[PDB]
């Protein structure tokens, strides 16, 4: 399954 | 030595709306889910037979997760564009690769995340999963940013706990296909290329997983091997050939050596006329 | 910006024998950026039954796609894969060899 | 994500310490934020605790964060009447793109009435009219004003007013009607 | 700098009417949010934005649209006003959601009331009541009482004006309005406020006292053909002088 948060660069 | 990995791709298309966004999920070397935002009300969908029995609660969650990632990656494409002093006219490619690996014991072994901008290593997560290595000086601003927000914290929690838990769930749900070791059906083909030279091509067909080692040796002791990239047969299995240019008449001097998880002992082939 | 050219393989799923149903595959890999046009051709004419695998990529961030269609190879008929990419100044065609 | 604030309403005498609580289902948050809302006004941020941080102190306010437990505690040391307001709790949602809020804890810090002198007075209208209104005032802060049952007879809830000029606080409640058989003496029973 | 500005502060709508709630910030904040607040439900995220041209829906987005054409502006559009959308709407912005600089700033808020019939809208009648002889005698303090009666909806701001200047001290207005007919669901409201003051100051006949109620009713756009003066947004004031 996918992680809930995507890192912001 | 299993793994659950995802491959995210965002492509800025300025003046033609929001960027293109595609996610694909892999267990070992088997794609099981996919998201494509290039559609009206786009959704995460099953792409393995063994994934269709999951409830709509799963797909609704995966949909929202993939939707929010697309939205974040749109912002990221804006930010990175700003860092490299690039035009708002060009198309730019942000790629995100994350996954967890299980050890022999079947417990968490290791996690990794990496970013790439325009096909080039940008920002790698360290093996401690608590900090980043900005591969470029432009990614230093990003590194400082992801540390201020404790971004690695949430990725560690996913990679160590959530990722490992669901990898186990998938390996059970798809066990009949995922845990099956299909060994390569292997043979040798002779292709004359000139008067003096011929080509011995060592085949490996319908093997799974994708990991395989093909090498040519000579009785006594060779030319540098041509090794084609491992390709999908389109049925869940893989194909690969290794080719070697040899002097014609001297073909039965060369042996092919195959190594695969599905082979108890390494197989040796030799071309018979 | 660093742009890599598509590596093109055209091949059947199973060892082809004339007048037996098989699957024609065109594997395009090692290319950047993602945007690519791929058609499978019977006798130089475009095939409209064509499906393709979802966009993924390798350790070096280079994209790969599997284009494929169900087909019955014969003696007379010729199959190829036409691929156009920003790296190619001219659409590139690769004939299906049974021995590659 | 769901954020719960326990209790919903709190009433404490002035000078006393009090805890406002806030718990959240999802521990994977970036920031927790406490806010103040005065009636008919917007929200003003009081304290911001990062996921990495544990304490944040602002005068008589100390907020604490236990990511594991999934709760924050706002300690209000030696409460004053000026604290009487609504306090809301908020964490970063699953996506991490906006704040999700709790119902909030409606706080009432009752003023200490030095010398209570409970009295009911009658007031005539400035524009004649034979219009009369009852005023219950100078009563102790602990007593709650019983609402009138009688139809078309109206009684307000109490409010405290500050006469800084004379250093004097006094509670106050009002009652009135359009009837003729309406006396102020035994109107607040 | 003004922080976050919202317009209007009060608005009355008929069911089916559309309108745009204006919100702007001059702080260059990339993140902006719209919430609604109704008793015992708390702040419910309607819509949110993470930058110019990027919008998404929250907990309860149905009935509303948003646009983030510019970093500066985040308008909220009610397409077809319904009674259920009667609430208080707050616009909010912040430099960051995930970063250390995550202080979120809110607007002064918009009170919205949607009605089937604008007929049921009346303005407040205000009357000031002079202090009790007994109070001056017993305490040597004088409590004036302001009473605003028979207004709808709950869209009023009561204040006191001693010698033509707004007093912020010696006052308390009731925290809640009061239902004149608790039986009815459309019932008009009643509000009371106390101004206490030294007996000496009340006794001085040069002291001017006035309680005023700013009522926010209908705009000049709103249609009105009822046999009655249109209940427009207006100030209604009662007053009294000092006396020995």
């Amino acid at each position: 399954r996918l992680p809930a948060k995507a890192p912001l660069a | 030595s299993h793994s659950l990995k995802y491959f995210h791709t965002s492509v800025s298309r300025p003046g033609r709306g929001e960027p293109r966004f595609i996610s694909v999920g892999y267990v070992d070397d088997t794609q099981f889910v996919r998201f494509d935002n290039d559609a009206a009300s786009p959704r995460m969908v099953p792409r393995a037979p063994w994934m269709e029995q999951e409830g709509s609660e799963y797909w609704d969650r995966e949909t929202r997760s993939a939707r929010d990632t697309a939205q974040i990656f749109r912002v990221n494409l804006r930010t990175l564009r700003g860092y490299y002093n690039q035009s708002e006219a060009g198309s730019h490619t942000l790629q995100w690769m994350h996954g967890c690996e299980l050890g022999p014991d079947g417990r968490f072994l290791r996690g990794y995340e990496q970013f790439a901008y325009d096909g080039k290593d940008y920002l790698t997560l360290n093996e401690d999963l608590r900090s980043w290595t900005a591969v470029d000086t432009a990614a230093q601003i990003s590194e400082q940013k992801c540390n201020d927000a404790s971004e690695a914290e949430h990725q560690r929690a996913y990679l160590e706990d959530t990722c490992v838990e669901w990898l186990h769930k998938y390996l059970e749900k798809g066990k009949e296909t995922l845990l099956h070791l299909e060994p390569p059906k292997t043979h040798v083909t002779h292709h004359p290329i000139s008067d003096h030279e011929a080509t011995l091509r060592c085949w490996a067909l319908g093997f799974y997983p994708a990991e395989i080692t093909l090498t040519w040796q000579q009785d006594g002791e060779t030319q540098d091997t041509e090794l084609v990239e491992t390709r999908p047969a389109g049925d869940g299995t893989f194909q690969k050939w290794a080719a070697v240019v040899v002097p014609s008449g001297e073909e039965q001097r060369y042996t092919c050596h195959v190594q695969h998880e599905g082979l108890p002992e390494p197989v040796t082939l030799r071309w018979k006329p | 910006m660093i742009q890599r050219t598509p590596k093109i393989q055209v091949y059947s799923r199973h060892p082809a024998e004339n007048g037996k149903s098989n699957f024609l595959n065109c594997y395009v890999s090692g290319f950047h950026p993602s945007d690519i046009e791929v058609d499978l051709l019977k006798n130089g004419e475009r095939i409209e039954k064509v499906e393709h695998s979802d966009l993924s990529f390798s350790k070096d961030w280079s994209f790969y796609l599997l284009y494929y269609t169900e087909f019955t190879p014969t003696e007379k008929d010729e199959y190829a894969c036409r691929v156009n990419h920003v790296t190619l100044s001219q659409p590139k065609i690769v004939k299906w060899d049974r021995d590659m | 994500q769901e954020v719960t604030q326990i209790p919903a309403a709190l009433s404490v005498p002035e000078g006393e310490n009090l805890v406002l609580n806030c718990s959240f289902t999802d521990s994977a948050i970036y920031n927790l934020q406490w806010f103040r809302q005065d009636p008919g006004k917007g929200l003003t941020s009081l304290l911001l605790i990062q996921s990495s941080q544990r304490e944040q102190t602002s005068g008589r306010l100390n907020a604490s964060l236990d990511k594991s437990s999934g709760r924050s505690t706002l300690y209000i040391a030696a409460s004053q009447p000026g604290d009487s307001a609504t306090y809301l709790c908020a964490v970063t949602n699953q996506a991490g793109t906006a704040l999700i809020f709790g119902k909030g804890t409606t706080l009432s810090v009752s003023s200490n009435i030095q010398n209570p002198d409970p009295a009911v007075y009658q007031l005539r209208d400035s524009k004649s009219s034979d219009k009369s209104v009852c005023l219950f005032t100078d009563f102790d802060s602990q007593t709650n004003v019983s609402q009138s049952k009688d139809s078309d007879v109206y009684i307000t809830d109490k409010c405290v007013l500050d006469m800084r000029s004379m250093d004097f606080k006094s509670n106050s409640a009002v009652a009135w009607s359009n009837k003729s058989d309406f006396a102020c003496a035994n109107a607040f029973n | 700098n003004a922080g976050v500005t919202q317009t209007p502060k009060f608005q009355v709508l008929k069911t089916g009417q559309s309108m745009t709630l204006q919100c702007s910030q001059d702080m260059n904040h990339e993140y902006m949010s719209w919430y609604r607040q109704d008793p015992g439900m708390g702040l419910r995220l309607i819509h949110y934005s993470v930058g110019a041209g990027i919008t998404d829906q929250g907990e309860v987005p149905n009935g509303y649209n948003v646009s983030r054409s510019t970093t500066e502006d985040f308008p909220l559009r009610l397409l077809s006003a319904a009674p259920s959308q009667t609430s208080v709407y707050f616009c909010a912005s912040s430099y960051s959601i995930r970063g250390s600089r995550g202080e979120q700033f809110f607007g002064p808020g918009t009170r919205l009331t949607v009605l089937e019939d604008l007929k049921n809208v009346f303005p407040p009648e205000v009357a000031v009541f002079e202090p009790s002889e007994a109070e001056i005698s017993h305490t040597q303090k004088a409590t004036l009482v302001c009473l605003a009666t028979g207004f709808y909806p709950d869209h009023v701001e009561l204040s006191w004006w001693v010698n033509g200047k707004e007093v912020h001290s010696g006052v308390c207005t009731d925290p809640q309005p009061l239902k004149e007919q608790p039986a009815l669901n459309d019932s008009r409201y009643a509000l009371s406020s106390r101004l206490r003051v030294s007996a000496t100051f009340w006794q001085d006949p040069r002291n001017h006292f006035r309680c005023q109620v700013q009522f926010y009713g209908l705009s000049e756009n709103d249609e009105w053909t009822q046999d009655r003066a249109k209940p427009v947004t207006q100030i209604v004031s009662a007053e009294a002088w000092g006396r020995a």
